[PDB]
């Protein structure tokens, strides 16, 4: 047991983590840029069901009401698994770093088990 | 040695 | 007919309940956005981080470095 | 684990026929699978994480659960045509052990004495819908101080004779250039590898020495080609470029020379884009230059 | 067309132009496309990764042909309940471990391999502890926690836990068998290595020896220096994966967020369709959207 084996153990398997986080966090950020341009795909389509209820009620049927509901739900359902996607990369970045800080965290206790670890 | 022999 | 009319009235209440989620989710959305800011700045303003690398054992923190609030396109 | 037979039977015996993703290859040399593999009639090698099988059924079941469909690494170069991946060997050490394994079927002088920790594995596939497929590599010290550039280099026998063999080469000279140093491959090359290193020394040569116009120098060539001082003489030797005409040391660059360098711009064979090689030379310390413990 | 005897000759082993032998034209494999199927979408920039392949495997045992058709023909002959090949491999990979765990030199005495009974406690106490920790921290409390490294078929198989309880004495038993035909040994195929502190240089199966060595500091001191730089890089790497887990934590919020309005705007058209076909009146402040305040 040797802190600088640690150490050095430690950062070869980090090494590459900085350049990680920057490829998933702006996959996530590619697909945000995507969900709030789809989301005005909607949001206005929904304003005009909105609309029409907020002058007539929801006894009236929209003109297109089955046209345009066609239309919110294929716009809403697309959004979801563009936000599926921007999970499965946070939750990649953070299992990876946890991941590193466990493999950190036993070693410290390993090595605070014998004498070669110095307290904070 | 050298992945070479 | 009557079970017609205990649909509408259980579906009302779910609705009213729906909303409440989405408020709520909403609203700590808010707060989450604002707190990455914030841990950007405690955390990032030996000398290793995320941004530039953990190896230092051999330039400064623009806000075009955080990449955790620029990972949102709200921000 | 430390649980292996004693009583094991150990014969040499090469394996009949290997089927890596969706191509049926035959192995020409020995290479040290396990020992009850080497007596089966197919072995499935995964084209992607490089793993053996000699039961159909867990190649199946490993195929509907592995997620990988890229080699293990950072990719440092990527065209419209082929991407590089750069592939530490203590990092993945299961993944560098079956692309040895692999490429000791068709390397006579590949050795796996040690293990794959002080070589680093560049690697070229060919993205697909699947995902990147794995044609060819290239493995390197990483820090060779007898000036190799090259270690052991092979380009897989389903995607032969396509200019990939060309691209290694030139790929790896690339890395030299960037690295600022000249190199050479390892010194015992198999027939196939010494004729396409033969084809690129000889026609970077004559590429440069036409377009250069101005007087050159033996040390200019290679700091501008990063091949070494051996490799260019010897390169100049096999072309009738070097005469010791009255008294003195000219270049000769005849009209039989002059047809190659026209059929060579005319040709359009794929060629290595610097301006797509992100890529900067790994920084090892002392600590890290050793194998893992 | 002289015939001093000349020899044709057809080429299994091809030749290229000292002569070069090249290897023949590979045929392509017919279940290939069974074999392969998924989709790989390019990404802007370059490729970064550093998991391992065992990352990226799955579960470690594989069935075989043999684990096959005793799945098929014994277990799920005629059951009540299925056992799913995936779950199969689960408690045949439990069972591995817990063998190696508490009966390291099986191959000393094969036939005393642990009972099913006797195992049973060992196979509970068995990174699954990693993955639900970091669903709780993310407060998603939902299925399973998913990553890149995770194929959709794991969601559908039942938890290791229970699998003990429903099929684990018949699965062992038979899983206690080919240990035995072993002779305790390692069931499928392995690599050849050589013994730490031994030397082997006749047997052509040993692969990738590691024969450096690393020897202990000749003092008891403290190492003061090695030791603060490795606390400040645990402090780092806290602060790392706090951030992480904020990402974590605002992109799930934003998929409650539209798991609500999906589930609220099909609320709200079977509401209208219902207030129709009853002729209720008004209520319609829940079914229009209003504006509050947000920075």
């Amino acid at each position: 047991m040797d802190p600088s084996l640690v150490l050095e153990q430690t950062i070869q398997d980090v090494s590459n983590l900085p350049s990680e986080f920057r490829y998933l966090l702006e996959e996530i950020g590619s697909n945000d840029l995507k969900l709030i341009e789809e989301k005005k795909k909607y949001e206005q389509k929904e304003s005009q069901i909105h609309k029409f209820i907020r002058q007539q009620g929801s006894i009236p049927k929209h003109p297109q009401e089955d046209g345009l509901d066609k239309e919110i739900k294929e716009s809403l359902l697309k959004c979801q698994s563009l936000q599926r996607e921007k999970c499965v990369l946070a939750n990649t970045a953070l299992f990876l770093i946890a991941r590193h800080l466990n493999k950190l965290e036993k070693n410290i206790a390993l090595l605070e088990e014998d004498g070669v670890l110095a307290p904070v | 040695s050298g992945a070479k022999d | 007919m009557t079970d017609e009319l205990k649909s509408y009235e259980a579906l009302k209440a779910e609705l009213k309940k729906s909303l409440q989620d989405r408020r709520e989710q909403e609203d700590t959305f808010d707060n989450l956005q604002q707190e990455i800011y914030d841990k950007e700045t405690e955390y990032f303003s030996y000398s290793g981080n995320i941004i530039k690398g953990f190896d230092t054992f051999s330039s400064a923190f623009n806000n075009n470095d955080r990449i955790f609030s620029l990972s949102s396109a709200t921000y | 684990s430390m649980t292996q037979n004693p009583h094991e039977v150990a014969r040499v015996r090469n394996l009949n026929r290997i089927i890596m993703g969706k191509y049926e290859i035959e192995p020409w040399y020995f290479s040290p699978y396990p020992i009850e593999l080497t007596d089966e009639d197919f072995i499935y090698i995964d084209d992607f994480t490089l793993q053996y099988f000699g039961s159909k059924k867990q190649y199946e079941r490993y195929r509907k659960k592995c997620t990988l469909r890229h080699p293990p690494g950072n990719e440092i170069y990527r065209d419209d045509y082929v991407s590089f991946f750069e592939i530490d060997g203590r990092k993945q050490r299961t993944w560098c052990r079956n692309l040895c394994l692999l490429s000791k079927l068709f390397l006579d002088h590949k050795t796996l004495y040690y293990d794959v920790d002080p070589f680093l594995f560049y690697c070229m596939t060919r993205r697909d819908e699947l995902g990147h497929h794995l044609v060819g590599y290239f493995s390197k010290e990483k820090e060779s101080a007898d000036g190799y550039n090259v270690a052991c280099i092979l380009t897989l026998p389903q995607y032969q004779r396509m200019g990939y063999g060309k691209l290694l080469i030139e790929f790896s000279y690339e890395l030299s250039k960037k690295e600022n140093k000249v190199g050479s491959p390892q010194k015992p090359l198999s027939d196939l590898g010494l004729l396409s290193y033969r084809a690129y020394w000889s026609d970077t040569l004559i590429t440069l020495l036409v377009e250069h116009q101005k007087e050159i120098t033996i040390d200019e060539i290679s700091s501008m080609t990063s091949m070494t001082t051996t490799d260019i003489l010897h390169t100049a030797k096999t072309l009738n470029i070097l005469r010791y005409y009255k008294g003195q040391h000219i270049i000769f660059l005849n009209e039989d020379i002059l047809d190659r360098y026209n059929r060579l711009k005319a040709k359009k064979r794929r060629t290595i884009d610097p301006n797509r090689l992100i890529w900067k030379p790994p920084v090892f310390t002392a600590s890290q230059l050793r194998f893992a413990w | 067309i002289s015939v001093k005897q000349h020899l044709k000759i057809y080429l299994p082993n091809d030749l290229k132009h000292d002569y070069i032998p090249t290897p023949d034209a590979s045929m392509t494999w017919n279940e290939y496309d069974k074999f392969y199927t998924g989709s790989f979408q390019e990404t802007t920039s370059y490729i970064k990764f550093s998991a391992t392949v065992e990352d990226c495997c799955g579960t470690n045992y594989n069935m075989d042909e043999r684990d096959e058709t005793f799945l098929n023909e014994q277990v799920n002959k005629g059951s009540s309940d299925i056992l799913t090949e995936d779950e199969f491999e689960i408690l045949c990979s439990s069972f591995e471990h817990a063998i190696h765990e508490r009966q390291p030199f099986l191959s000393m005495d094969p036939e005393s391999i642990l009972s099913f009974e006797e195992l049973k406690p060992t196979l509970i106490k068995s990174d699954f502890n990693l993955r639900n920790q970091l669903n709780h921290e993310i407060n998603s409390h939902k299925t399973h926690f998913i990553t890149q490294f995770d194929p959709v078929s794991q969601m559908n198989t039942r938890p290791l836990i229970q699998l003990i309880e429903k099929f684990g004495s018949k699965i062992y038993d038979y899983w206690r068998e080919r240990k035995i035909e072993v002779n305790g040994y390692e069931i499928f195929p392995q690599l050849k290595f050589e013994r730490p502190g031994e030397k082997e240089e006749i047997d052509p199966y040993v692969c990738f020896r590691r024969r450096e060595v690393r020897h202990p500091r000749k003092t008891r001191r403290i190492d003061i220096l090695n030791s603060q730089r490795l606390r400040a890089l645990h402090q780092e790497l806290k602060n790392a994966k706090d951030l992480a887990l904020l990402v974590a934590k605002r992109e799930n919020v934003s998929l409650n967020w539209i798991n609500d309005e999906l589930k609220i705007f099909d609320q709200r058209v079977k509401i209208k369709n219902l207030k129709r076909s009853l002729n209720i009146s008004g209520e319609d402040d829940d079914l229009i959207n209003h504006k509050r305040k947000r920075p």
